[PDB]
């Protein structure tokens, strides 16, 4: 997953700029009608250019010169940047030391390089469906994290178009909240704990918290289908070395003994679950417990996280519809109305998008679908407005 | 047992006795001496360290029974008590670490016995969230309360009056996963509700103490205050 | 042009008694007796230095409203020709726009502005310390030592060794050494 060349990215940016933006829309989504002073002046903007010169201080009143000076220089990365303590643009006029940054929308990035402990499908740069299994199934939990304990109805979601999928959620106050909580949100979501470092990632203690609860009720409906069916993850001996590796030792020559005398994998598992049955993850007491089997599924599957980029107020990420020009895909509003009906293949890049309307506004190809999510939320955003 | 037990602000702006100042002077020293002393001794929940300071501290005119809006002798006592020592610890960090510390344990103590209808309600008086669960919930959310966090046994949970929150002030309750959540509205035993009291009282009384250090020389003017400007 | 070495030590001046005039004193190499001896040197040319700070509207001083204009360098340099001309009749000028600095106590101008920095020799007298205009806010630079700005000018160290490059012969000596130089 790339770009293949970069000849056609100038004329079409040099369109896209003009006429395939929601400059209306988007002043809206940015300015918030306007409720606050100084608010958009100081909502920053980083633009990158050419050999990606990408520079800070940049923002403009409002829509009409904002785009004419986008149309201007056509950047090939905007990054939306919170709204410091001042003007941007003018960052170097008061006293040094205090220009700083107060409320930023709360960020959130996960990407599939995160999965490539296990992932075996495909590469860095290229990738198939059975990866992306896992940007169908972990937004999911994550969404729903916020949409059942967490007290909010703002939410947006995104797949950037590479390897990461996006969240930029403006809820009514979170912008404005500190750091710490920052911090404090992500240590609550970080579960699984696993780089390429450490192997028992997950010392899941004897209690479980009800989030781990629904967290597994949404494992045993979307995992072990992709695993036993798009990878069939027992099917050599390199897949479940990178397994076994993990698990008490009791028994841990009796899953080689299955390994090694099959025709499927699905038996292996299946005196896995039995044995545990007669293992003790508690020699003390009667509470055979799924710790450790289902440590094992959940770390093959669970969105690993960030431990910067969600807690930062300096890290920046793109614009809603502004090119990747690394892979042609722009940014794909992503939907729970739309996670039982994507497809990263099909779903259009710049190139694409441009045929298409090489071919009014939005307001014809699926470029209007495509925003309708973006409309979607601005319509809340509207029932927001008292 | 008094009114007494509240969060210390608004310096009370009366004009006093010179022999009633220095004497509340040293009966407050007198009660914070004391009380490290006896903590130092025992461990905390034994009841010689609760008889024992329950008797010295009625003693010494700072907890009886109801009476009237604020004057009320014993809450006055107190009151005039700190807002004074306020004026003591105000030189060093060594001081003013023992000084918060003390009265931490303190107020600690000195709130562990109040009835459990008139913590509640003395906790809505003091700020907003300060609230409380009906108890209803605690049937309908045994398996939640008990199961998610390893602070409670078992079944037995007593009927302690568990309270709604806004999780923008848990922020150690539930990042170490020791709660269960309702949009962020986590239910919590007392316990920790006496712990959040307490951390935010710290905080918010190092914020002020640190004030007065930076505003000293008016004392400097006057010499009546001359034992208490640096000699206690 | 001709030059010769020089040692200076005072340098003396006073802008009431006459301005734009300064003197420095110091030891000349002198080769008759081989070694150094009295003079001095007298210094014209002596620039009396503005910095223009302004306001960014048409506001009418005499009720304190904005307008809504902005403000270029040829709009304050406007106010300055027909406001120095209006009240102290300015002979002639020269100008340059820099964006200059300030870290001290005067209220909510920043260390980073527009400045309409102003030289004109000491010649024609001064003004009001916070005069302001109707387009501009301020303008440092009114109550200048002579001194000191041909010192922070030219960037002396204090007493160092020196030599004078283009020297001209005086009128009349009017110093009492045996030599001089203007
Ligand atoms: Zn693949």
């Amino acid at each position: 997953m790339e770009t293949f060349d970069p000849t056609e990215l100038p004329e079409l940016l040099k369109l896209y700029y003009r006429r395939l933006f929601p400059y209306s829309q988007y002043y809206r989504w940015l300015n918030y009608g306007g409720v606050i002073k100084n608010y958009f002046q100081h909502r920053e903007f980083s633009f990158t250019l050419k050999d990606d010169i990408y520079i800070r201080y940049q923002s403009f009143n409002n829509q009409s010169d904002l785009e004419k000076e986008m149309q201007k220089m056509n950047p090939y990365k905007i990054d939306i940047g919170a709204v410091y303590s001042h003007r941007p643009n003018q960052h170097n006029t008061v006293k040094l030391g205090a220009f700083q940054a107060q409320e930023k929308e709360l960020v959130f990035d996960i990407d599939m390089t995160d999965y490539d402990d296990v992932r075996r499908c495909c590469s860095s740069a290229d990738i198939c469906p059975k990866c992306w299994t896992l940007m169908t199934m972990a937004i999911r939990i994550i969404d729903r994290a916020l949409k059942e304990d967490f007290g909010f109805k703002h939410r947006l979601w995104v797949y950037s178009g590479r390897r990461g999928v996006h969240c930029w959620v403006c809820d009514e106050s979170v912008r404005k909240l500190s750091s710490a909580v920052r911090s404090g949100i992500v240590e609550y979501l970080s579960l699984v704990k696993g780089g390429q470092d450490v192997k028992k990632k997950v010392h899941l203690s004897e209690k479980i918290h009800p989030f781990i609860r629904k967290s597994i009720n949404i494992i045993k409906k979307y995992f072990e289908e992709y695993a036993l069916v798009n990878q069939d993850i027992l099917e050599n001996k390199e897949s479940w070395d990178k397994i076994l590796a993990l698990v008490p030792e009791t028994i841990h020559d009796e899953l080689q003994q299955s390994f090694q005398k099959s025709h499927n994998s699905l038996q292996r598992w299946e005196h896995l679950k039995k044995v545990a049955s007669r293992y003790q993850n508690n020699i003390k007491n009667d509470k055979y417990g799924p710790w450790l089997e289902w440590e094992i599924m959940l770390q093959y599957c669970f969105p690993r996280l960030d431990i910067n980029v969600s807690k930062g107020i300096n890290h920046l990420l793109k614009s809603p519809f502004s090119v990747h020009p690394k892979t042609g895909r722009i940014s794909v509003p992503i939907d729970l109305q739309k996670v039982d009906q994507f497809d990263p293949f099909t779903v259009p890049t710049i190139s694409f998008i441009c045929r298409e309307l090489d071919a009014r506004d939005y307001k014809k190809t699926s470029l209007a679908p495509y925003v309708k999510v973006f409309e979607h939320f601005l319509e809340n955003l509207d029932k927001s407005r008292k | 047992y008094p009114h007494c037990l509240q969060f210390y602000l608004q310096p009370p702006s009366e004009n006093i006795s010179l022999i009633e100042f220095e004497n509340l002077a040293i009966d407050r020293v007198k009660l914070l001496k004391s009380v490290e002393n006896l903590g130092v001794s025992y461990v905390k929940g034994t009841e010689q360290y609760q008889s024992k300071l329950e008797s010295e501290l009625r003693k010494l005119k700072f907890s009886y029974r109801e009476n009237l809006e604020d004057e009320y002798e014993p809450r006055r006592r107190d009151h005039i008590s700190h807002f004074i020592l306020r004026l003591a610890y105000c030189q060093s960090e060594e001081l003013r670490r023992w000084f918060i510390q003390q009265e931490m344990d303190l107020l600690r103590f000195r709130f562990s016995i109040l009835p459990k209808d008139k913590i509640q309600d003395f906790l809505k008086d003091s700020q907003l969230q300060f609230e409380a669960i009906s108890d209803e919930e605690k049937t309908l959310r045994e398996q939640e309360i008990v199961a998610s966090s390893p602070s409670l046994s078992g079944l037995k949970l007593g009927f302690e009056s568990i309270y709604k929150i806004p999780f923008a002030d848990a922020l150690d309750l539930f990042r170490g996963r020791k709660v269960y959540l309702e949009d962020g509205f986590a239910y919590v035993p007392l316990k920790d509700i006496v712990a959040i009291i307490l951390n935010e009282f710290r905080a918010k009384l190092s914020k002020a103490l640190a004030l007065t250090a930076r505003s000293l020389p008016a004392v400097q003017s006057d010499e009546r205050l001359q034992p208490l400007l640096n000699h206690l | 042009e001709q030059v010769f070495h020089f040692y200076w030590l005072d340098a003396y001046e006073d802008q009431y008694n006459q301005p734009g005039v300064v003197f420095l004193f110091g030891k000349v190499w002198i080769e008759s007796a081989e070694t150094h001896v009295s003079c001095c040197v007298m210094v014209k040319n002596i620039e009396r230095t503005l910095y223009f700070l302004p306001r960014e509207m048409k506001i009418d001083l005499n009720t304190g409203k904005e307008t809504g204009t902005p403000i270029s360098m040829k709009d304050v340099y406007e106010e300055f020709d027909e406001k120095i001309a209006t009240k102290y009749k300015i002979m002639k000028f020269k100008s340059k726009p820099v964006e200059k600095n300030y870290a001290f106590e005067i209220p909510d101008v920043p260390e980073k502005s527009e400045y309409l920095e102003v030289k004109y020799s000491a010649e024609m007298p001064q003004l009001p310390q916070d005069l302001k205009g109707e387009t501009f806010s301020h303008v440092f630079g009114t109550n200048t030592s002579s001194l000191e700005l041909f010192l922070m000018n030219r960037k002396i160290k204090g007493p160092c060794w020196l030599e004078v490059k283009s020297p001209q012969l005086l009128n009349q000596p009017v110093s009492w050494c045996k030599v001089e130089a203007m």
